[PDB]
């Protein structure tokens, strides 16, 4: 039975960035 | 043949890649593999217990098994490997542990309630915290008052009574928050 419970989690939107990440060391 | 004949596998909180991973070694096993939770599923692979499927079947599917994420690939590997796989299927090996992160901390519970609490949390695969810290995810509270709970209201994290704790091992899942809150 393929009635849907709950939906598969959704691929998240690529998103605006808005923070870039000190230089790793 | 096809050791997992008549099951059916989803997951929820796994990495795309090792989602991958599991749904094709799964199928090579026997196994459907669904992306939705249907109604069908019978084993649920968890990476976390804070999601939509998880609580629905925490909530409302006692019968589906809640899966840690190495159950598929350590099971390949043992019949890749030619070994010979009782009925078990290594299913009870590798149940996701009750509190799997769960970090529990307690105010207003005397002694040895405490001691008692702590002993149980380990030994379900959470994480006891003496201190309320931000990423505290159960806060146990003996009555609604202290500087423990009012700083667990202020940083949203669950305050529950100690019966969500019994009734979490219990039924061998994370039960939802509100289902225990006080008064
Ligand atoms: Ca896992
Ligand atoms: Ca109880």
């Amino acid at each position: 039975y393929d009635s849907i419970l709950v939906q598969a989690t959704p691929r998240k939107s690529s998103s605006v960035i808005t923070e870039l990440p000190d230089t790793p060391i | 043949s096809k050791p997992l004949k008549g099951f059916v596998i989803c997951c929820t909180s796994i990495d795309l890649k090792q989602r991958t991973e599991i749904s094709t070694k799964a199928t090579k096993l026997g196994a459907a593999y669904r992306s939705d939770f249907t109604k069908d599923v019978t084993h649920l692979i968890a990476g976390d217990f804070d999601t939509p499927k998880y609580k629905f079947a925490a909530k409302s599917r006692p019968d589906i098994k809640i899966m840690s994420s190495e159950w598929i690939p350590v099971l390949y590997e043992s019949w890749v490997q030619g070994e010979d796989l009782d009925d078990g299927l290594l299913v009870d090996k590798h149940l996701l542990p009750t509190l799997f992160k769960c970090r529990v901390c307690l105010t207003n519970i005397g002694q040895p309630e405490r001691s008692r609490i702590e002993n149980y949390v380990l030994k379900h695969g959470g994480t006891f915290c003496p201190d309320l810290t931000r990423d505290v995810t159960h806060l146990i509270a003996g009555t609604s008052s202290g500087r423990k709970y009012e700083y667990a209201l202020k940083w949203k994290i669950n305050v529950v009574c100690v019966e969500w704790l019994w009734q979490s091992i219990q039924r061998n899942a994370v039960l939802e928050p509100q289902y225990f809150q006080l008064d």
